[PDB]
């Protein structure tokens, strides 16, 4: 009907009566800054013509602090300014994405653009027929969004959020098979900036923590989850601002390592839980985007190192909660500075970069990588990174904290990877698959199976074995966690098919290990197969059955005779020094009783020289229980009985 | 009692003359107890002169011999403005004047004659009598000094004896 | 000239007005209370034009000042200097209505003179 026919004043007039003072507020400066039908949304949800005894036991229904909590102030400041010796861009539509000096990000790039690509979807939050509807009035910001939901069709729980540059909101709706709409909501951010509250509740009534910058509000009602009631908040303001940004990405690590533990990652009893872990994991990204603000410029490599934190965090809870939703950033700026940064980094100059460095290039390619842009200059740099890696490995026979992190960075790239157009770059990758299932050796197994049934004192960063992106696949034993299992199936699932493994009927539940050697690939499993030629292992008690079935790619047969399934025996071993005929050959070890031990491929003339020493698994003198067998790219096994 | 006039039963429906057009009398329309209660109002004290005025309708006499005015309405305090009284009252007269046809638009304020000062005794309501009535029909106004009076039913009645009983039971 | 007064700062919110509410395109004032006067009730009055008639509506006066804090933190760097002192107004008139506030300060008939 009408929209500025009804008034033809120009004044909104408030009159107080008993002090004599009156304030006014223009129409004309409320329609065109504040949208004409968002007016009329607030005018109806603010329900001026509510009965008091109603807004009455609202407030008898919420529970409030005893009293505010306010501390020292300023926190830990979530901030990485460009160091002293600076070299920063103004960047801008002019495109100089060419002028960007070495690989590395160690330059400065406004913070507004990035911040801009972090918050980039307008959210209508707080709408109507929602639980956020009684307390908050209606409000659109940009920001990013996240939710999760557990529970079955008759019952269940969910948790969804949002991450503003000036707060964070976090729901526990109770989705029930009836109705039961009461919700607990979690506020973080500047006190000034925090969503405008209903008329039945004021932020100083339910702000319990506060410091120079963020307070801690927490709208729950008073039958809520007791946990939540009865939950210390200021201390956990106190953990989430005072601690560094990497304690913060670590303790809410260990947390939900906590709820893998035990059974409750799909468990709505425990959703109080996962709604504080769910906080604090919203708090991290809010502390990082808004440090991101407090700087004119921000160094590219801090921010995609804190970034992959961050991503960590949101990965590690969809394995947990697969209902885990990230939407809202749009990161195109750092994607396309990152872009140039890359193409500088040659495969047989990613290698060449130390520890550190390496890190950084590998930061940066997960901005690309998280859709899947992984160049081929880099897949093969990561060829030559794992193979000095493996050719140093075969010295001592251990990784160091600072190798398992590096796998884990190579993890996060090739498991969310595209696979690679160029059949020469897919063979070199399934070179590393093939390494790293050499360095998950029978001590390795062990190692992370007891370090993965701690989940207490569990880091992923310094506990990733290398066989989560190895092709062996008797890791299960058959409150312990769950993540080996889970890190290595997100491998297994992201995986380049194997060439000859279609060529036969392979049942993927009796296979110990694939092993894709140069245009033949072997298939340790419990059964023979029909493709080509099968090798039995002659054990009289295995305790299970061992058929090594020779695949070739092209789903051919081989040209040797083979007549039966014995494998035959060459015993003098004289540690070959005539040109490494061991080269893209892989020696196997076995138990003759307990099934496998360890495999390893020898790809370079000093592993094959390393396979012949103590604290190794091969060759040992008086250990006679255990046999080696060497499968080669001849398509022939044969058992190795040297010295014994 | 035989009514004449009363303000309240008419809904909203009866229209009275506010002079002068800016400030003066406004016909309020307030809702109480689920119910639409109009009033008559004026609250305009803290400028000086003000000579408001609100005159009624016609009121056909037929055999009104004395006149009795009820006035329901409320009386706000002066001393909750910040004003210390200056022009603020707490009264208001009441005038009356005559008339054998309805004028309609035309109010003249010299024709009417002051009553008494209606005084307060918070639903002050007090009654009024003036009498006798000798032309066809009447007038009513209502003038504010500068007081804040809200104006809710005014009832014009006269008193009429039954016939008496003779004691041998007719 | 300056703030005109209202005959009746009490009323009584009756429940009507929910199904009879007008929009905020059409109030044409605001008048507010006090925490000491009217009984000490949080209670506001809303004007209108009906056919030259003024309409006045009982109104929470909890749900109108969250209502107008709002329309100001919508405004931000837009809003003027005067309307941050209303802002302020509105933030300890509502603190202070809020305390004490029990049943009550909550009945709101005691002004229904009808
Ligand atoms: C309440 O009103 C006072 C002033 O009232 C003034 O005096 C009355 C008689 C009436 O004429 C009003 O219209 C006047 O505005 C406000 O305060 C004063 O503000 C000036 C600056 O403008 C300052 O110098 C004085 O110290 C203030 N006086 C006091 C007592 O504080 C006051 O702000 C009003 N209250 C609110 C909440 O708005
Ligand atoms: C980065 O460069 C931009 C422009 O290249 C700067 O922005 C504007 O410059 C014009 C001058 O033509 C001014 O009128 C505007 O006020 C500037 N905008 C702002 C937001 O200041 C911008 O200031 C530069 N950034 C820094 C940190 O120096
Ligand atoms: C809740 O946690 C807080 C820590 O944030 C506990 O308090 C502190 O206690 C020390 C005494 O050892 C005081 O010096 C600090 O000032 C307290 N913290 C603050 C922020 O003031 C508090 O005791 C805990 N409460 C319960 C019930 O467990
Ligand atoms: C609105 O208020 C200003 C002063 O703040 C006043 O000059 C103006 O006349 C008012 N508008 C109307 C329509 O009276
Ligand atoms: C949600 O439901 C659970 C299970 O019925 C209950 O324990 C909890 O108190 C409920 N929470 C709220 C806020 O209603
Ligand atoms: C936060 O809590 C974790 C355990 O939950 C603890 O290891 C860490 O030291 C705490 N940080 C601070 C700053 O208290
Ligand atoms: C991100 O923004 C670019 C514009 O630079 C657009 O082309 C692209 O589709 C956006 N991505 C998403 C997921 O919306
Ligand atoms: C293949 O088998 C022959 C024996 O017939 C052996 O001499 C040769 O070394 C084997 N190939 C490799 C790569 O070891
Ligand atoms: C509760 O109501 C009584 C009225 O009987 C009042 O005197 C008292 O002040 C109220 N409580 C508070 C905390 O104001």
């Amino acid at each position: 009907s009408a929209t500025q026919l009804i008034n033809g004043r120009t004044n909104l007039s408030i009159e107080l009566e008993f002090n004599g003072t009156s304030f006014f507020l223009n129409w004309q400066n409320l329609l065109n800054v504040i949208t004409e039908p968002a007016l009329t949304e607030l005018w109806t949800s603010a329900e001026v013509a509510e009965d008091l005894r109603v807004t009455l036991k609202k407030r008898q229904s919420l529970f409030f602090p005893n009293k505010t909590v306010v501390i020292s102030g300023d926190g830990h400041r979530y901030t990485c300014e460009v160091p002293t010796s600076s070299q920063t861009y103004n960047i801008t539509k002019g495109f100089n994405y060419s002028a960007l000096p070495g690989h590395l990000g160690g330059f400065g790039i406004n913070a507004r653009l990035v911040l801009g690509d972090i918050f980039a979807s307008k959210w209508s939050l707080f709408a109507r027929d929602t639980p956020e509807y009684r307390v908050f009035y209606p409000m659109n910001v940009m920001a990013v969004k996240f939710s999760i939901s557990i529970g079955n069709n008759e019952s269940g729980v969910a948790l969804y959020g949002v991450v503003s540059e000036d707060f964070v909101v976090v729901t526990l709706h109770n989705r029930s098979k009836e109705a039961n709409e009461t919700a607990s909501h979690l506020l973080f951010g500047l006190p000034d900036s925090l969503p405008s509250l209903k008329g039945h509740a004021t932020y100083d009534e339910l702000t319990f923590a506060r410091n120079a910058k963020y307070a801690l509000v927490a709208i729950l009602p008073k039958d809520s989850y007791q946990t939540l009631l009865t939950e210390n908040y200021t201390r956990i303001f106190l953990n989430m601002t005072e601690s560094t940004p990497l304690e913060f990405t670590r303790t809410i690590q260990t947390r939900i390592v906590s709820i893998e533990a035990r059974r409750a990652c799909a468990a709505q009893e425990a959703a109080p839980d996962i709604f504080l872990v769910l906080f604090q994991m919203l708090v991290a990204h809010f502390l990082v985007a808004r440090g991101i603000a407090e700087h004119r410029f921000v160094e590219v490599d801090c921010v995609c190192r804190q970034y992959a934190e961050l991503y960590f965090l949101r990965r590690i809870s969809r394995l947990c909660m697969p209902t885990f939703t990230t939407v809202g950033y749009n990161h195109t700026t750092l994607g396309a500075v990152a872009a140039t940064q890359i193409a500088r980094v040659s495969a047989t100059k990613l290698a060449s970069l130390p520890r550190s460095s390496q890190e950084t290039v590998l930061a940066m390619v997960q901005l690309g990588a998280r859709d899947g842009a992984v160049p081929s200059s880099i897949l093969e740099g990561i060829a030559m990174v794992v193979e000095h890696m493996y050719t140093a490995y075969t010295y001592v026979y251990t990784l160091g904290d600072t190798e398992r992190k590096l796998m884990l960075d190579i993890h996060t790239v090739l498991t969310d990877s595209c696979p690679p157009k160029d059949s020469g770059v897919s063979e070199k990758l399934l070179r590393t698959y093939l390494m790293f299932t050499s360095m998950c050796t029978n001590i390795e197994l062990g190692e992370m199976i007891a370090r993965f049934s701690k989940p207490d004192s569990l880091n992923i960063y310094r506990a990733f074995s290398p066989c989560f992106l190895g092709l062996r696949y008797d890791l299960h034993p058959a409150g312990t966690s769950g993540f080996a299992e889970l890190l290595h199936a997100l491998h297994l699932d992201s995986l380049n098919l194997i060439p000859a493994i279609n060529c036969s009927k392979i049942t993927a539940d009796k296979i110990i290990a694939t092993v894709p050697l140069p245009h033949v690939t072997y298939i340790i499993s419990s059964e023979a197969l029909s493709n080509a030629v099968v090798y039995e292992v002659s054990e009289i008690f295995l305790k299970s059955a061992m058929f090594i079935s020779a695949i070739k790619p092209d789903c051919s047969g081989f040209n040797f005779s083979q007549i039966d399934r014995h494998i035959p025996i060459v015993y003098n071993i004289s540690t070959p020094r005539r040109g490494c005929p061991l080269c893209d050959s892989v020696i196997m070890s076995y138990d003759e009783s307990d099934g496998l031990q360890s495999l390893m491929y020898v790809t370079n003339e000093r592993v094959q020289t390393n396979l012949f020493l103590d604290k190794s698994p091969f060759f040992d003198n008086n250990n006679l229980h255990i046999h080696y067998l060497w499968l080669r790219d001849n398509g022939t096994v044969v058992e190795i009985r040297g010295m014994y | 009692e035989v009514v004449l006039l009363d303000f309240a039963a008419a809904g909203g429906e009866l229209g009275w003359l506010t002079h002068p057009y800016g400030k003066g009398w406004d016909l309020m329309q307030n809702i109480m107890n689920d119910m639409p209660i109009y009033m008559y109002s004026v609250c305009n004290v803290m400028s000086g002169d003000q000579d408001n005025w609100l005159r009624t309708n016609w009121v056909y006499r037929g055999e009104a011999e004395r006149i009795f005015i009820e006035l329901k309405f409320t009386v706000r305090d002066c001393n909750s403005f910040p004003g210390g009284a200056s022009s603020c009252k707490e009264t208001f007269n009441l005038y009356y004047a005559e008339s054998d046809l309805d004028y309609g638009t035309n109010f003249q304020k010299r024709l009417f004659t002051k009553i008494d000062t209606i005084a307060p005794d918070k639903l002050n309501v007090e009654e009024r009598s003036v009498g006798p009535l000798t032309r066809k029909g009447f007038y009513l106004a209502f003038q504010d000094i500068g007081a804040c009076v809200a104006l809710l039913s005014v009832r014009v009645y006269y008193k009429k004896c039954p016939e008496l009983l003779q004691h041998h039971h007719h | 000239d300056g703030i005109q007064y209202v005959a009746l700062p009490c009323c009584a919110i009756q429940a009507s007005a929910a199904s009879t509410l007008p929009l905020f395109f059409a109030v044409h004032s605001i008048h507010f209370a006090d925490p000491n006067h009217c009984n000490g009730v949080c209670i506001a009055k809303l004007r209108s034009k009906t056919g030259d008639i003024t309409v006045e509506t009982c109104v929470n006066g909890f749900n109108l000042r969250s209502f107008l804090v709002a329309v100001v933190r919508r405004l931000g760097s837009w809003a003027s200097q005067e309307n941050l002192r209303l802002l302020w107004y509105l933030q300890r008139s509502l603190t202070a209505y809020t305390v004490g506030f029990n049943a009550t300060t909550a009945d709101s008939s005691i002004h229904n003179v009808n």
